């Protein structure tokens, strides 16, 4: 939950708490928020030699 | 006041997007010839499935253009509703019952047992589709089941089975010019690119591709999940776990 | 089988049948020899010097000038007989409208140019797809309801891509090779009968 | 106003006016997805030779 | 229970971030030697500006990995304002007046009199900033002005005036290796890019740039506009013009 | 002044200056030569055949075999001499800490390899500019509120892009060229005093 | 001694590898 | 007829634009 959030957008266990707290309640809210940054991280290493 | 019949308002809607005849004809389960014919008046009024195959080939350009995205998912509804709406209030219009919240319930109701019958016919050449063994034709779902997957920039980049040619204009790929001696068809095919280039084209490509899009490690688990019959919201949560892994 | 060649360059019975003669029965001797002359050619200044040479002891190769002016005689023939074939679909060839096999001038000519890169990019006909491994909707994550379109057809290259990669390829090309302006009068002045240093000074001055 | 959202985004004047009708009063709603639509559109023509 | 002081409060945010010292030293008014101290306690619970400066470190550090978009800047503000709560509440907190909401109203009074400063100082090297005449620290908004603009990618493919290396690797520009003779100093430096291939670069970048974000027209209009204090909205608003046409 | 070839080839008097000798005082004259030896060089099997005749015909060039085996002999001198001048450096010259001025072997070394591309796509420390014609935000249309670095710094490249530029690059020279495996080898095995024959045939195993 | 027939009968029997 | 001294006293004086 917290702790995946941690991990995956790479923020404070603090600032994932503050991230919940806001759009609180609505689990797909705070899920649509959360798949939204994880997009943004794109797999900028590719087939390098 | 003067008011347009029905064949008025399909012209005005239909060259308003800039369509052909033949794009909306392709667009819809409607022939080239019944469409003029409905525009000019030389067929009467038509059925209340042609106006909800015609306005499906609308609904199937408008989201090709503006996008079928949030916002303008209900903007290209609340429009194709006002066009249902008015093919019923037309000059020459013989429907019965003008009630507006039932014809579009109706139109809504047509779509979906429409969209369940295409699923289902799609699901019977699945392999095809997904082995992108399908001419499709640009800015429809019209779709032909061919021999190979000729419209795929990758599948061409792969094989080596055939010789891949460029326009003839950036076309000397004899870089060297030392040969003063010309092989047989040598000048006649000067255009093809060697194995080098084709895999040098590429790699540029999807270096590229990688970096605007997401890459999609399950191409069979996302494409089965999407391509199946079930509740969008229900779909988008488990596509959005195969991408992101979540 | 004689000197079993075929297996020393990598090829095979479906192979030799589209190159020269074969037909499915491997075992017109002339011919075949001919399904081997441009794979060398395929596969220079001091290069072509020695690839002729390297076939010309092929020719010697139980069961000199002798062969060297008499079978490369049957070569001349067969190149300009086919090359008036060739002569009656070179809009077909040179519009790119032809199924070339690698390195194999047999041929097979189709409706529609397929087999072009820069025409899969520059044409309004029909989609272009790419592998199932990207998801190229872009505005995949503000679509809350998905159309046919999303589901099967996910993988297909919008325009704004299609240019962009069209435009990536040649930048690239510009910079190895150099562009051919006359697009035709090049072509023409190359598949006439006229001799290999005629043209050569030729072509030069048109770049 | 309707004639520039035609012109711009390239829709009909009908499907215009609908896309006023809804977030409407509000002429930086109605602004913000204008400018939103208009971005997506990227000059794809470079400088080919 | 055991609770907190502010340098052990300091050196949990600070680390969760990944933060080193002289990253945060940069990202804030402080020194390094004064942070280390704070986070040991061989220095006292610091004053207010202290306090602010170190905020001011995290916030332009938060925003540069989280973004600093519509959602997320909310989201960065009640975390800093949650971090400031808490070096008031510390065990050895020496502040009197312990409001929240007041301190949350220092504070960002603090920060919009410190950017409208930061601004102003900016606005003297106008020119260097613009020109690209400035080393700046990854991460941060921290800058040094320079000579030239060492730091941009087209400034450097652009100049023929030095020769531009790439990695001593995929580093054989002597594409002809017909040469049986070596130049003087030509093995030295072998890795130079001849001009045709550092604006085949260039070509390669643009196209790849033009394709995902948007391209100014007026580089200058739209950079005068964006650097000028002025209200935020009326700032995009004039923004949006500017880029879109509009 | 003699045969003023400074302006046939387009030089200057604060370009000869850097080159050798001038010293800002244009008009010692065998070391002036130097400054034009390697500029047809950088302006192969038929070409440095015909280019060192071509400066040769100058050294004849008022107010033979005579420079031809005597100013030759002060070439060999003046490089092998900064060469043990660039010894004291090699370091810096292979990790690139150099401003090497175009078709200039003038040098002045610096504490970043500042001009080196693949260092500024591939360094951790200071931020990469481009043009001020590109608004590299990406959620540019989502900031309501501007920060300093939204205003003054939406020309910065980011890490996805960075890589993704890199990736391009090496995609592109692979190629073209061939890849140095071994680095520092194939930089030590030409920095050295050996004869060009020596390691000619050396060079090509490691490829 | 045959390095050339697997590095790249007839071109045996008789710049290849520096493309 | 100086039409490589305009198109490259020396060179000139005894695959050039090939590239």
């Amino acid at each position: 939950t917290k702790e995946f959030l941690k991990i995956k957008l790479e923020c404070s266990d603090m600032y994932a708490q503050k991230l919940i707290d806001e759009a609180q309640g609505d689990e797909n809210k705070l899920y649509d928020l959360f798949i939204q940054k994880l997009a943004e991280r794109h797999t900028r290493p590719a087939i390098v030699e | 006041m003067i008011y347009m019949t029905f064949g008025e308002i399909l012209k005005k809607e239909r060259v308003s997007w800039k369509l052909s005849v033949k794009e909306l004809s392709t667009l819809s389960g409607v022939s080239q010839t019944y469409i003029s014919k409905l525009e000019n008046g030389k067929r009467n009024f038509p059925s209340l499935e042609t106006i909800f195959n015609l306005l499906i080939g609308f609904k199937t350009h408008i989201e090709y253009k503006m996008g079928s995205e949030s916002p303008f998912y209900e903007i290209n509804n609340s429009y194709l509703d006002e066009i249902l709406i008015m093919f019923i209030n037309s000059s020459n219009s013989t429907i019965s019952d003008r009630d507006p919240n039932e014809l579009i319930t109706q139109f809504n109701e047509y779509y979906d047992v429409t969209i369940k019958k295409k699923q289902n016919e799609n699901s019977k050449i699945e392999s095809d589709i997904f082995s992108n063994k399908i001419k499709l034709v640009k800015g429809t779902t019209k779709k032909e089941v061919i021999e190979k997957p000729y419209f795929d920039l990758n599948w061409l980049l792969t094989q080596n089975e055939y010789e891949v040619f460029f326009d003839r204009s950036f076309l000397l790929d004899n870089n060297f010019l030392n040969k003063k001696h010309f092989t047989e068809k040598d000048m006649y095919y000067y255009n093809v690119l060697n194995d080098n280039d084709l895999k040098t084209i590429k790699d540029l490509i999807v270096v590229f591709l990688l970096n605007k899009y997401n890459y999609i490690k399950n191409k069979d688990d996302f494409f089965n999940i999407f391509t199946n019959s079930e509740d969008d919201k229900t779909k988008r949560d488990a596509l959005y776990k195969i991408l992101y892994e979540t």
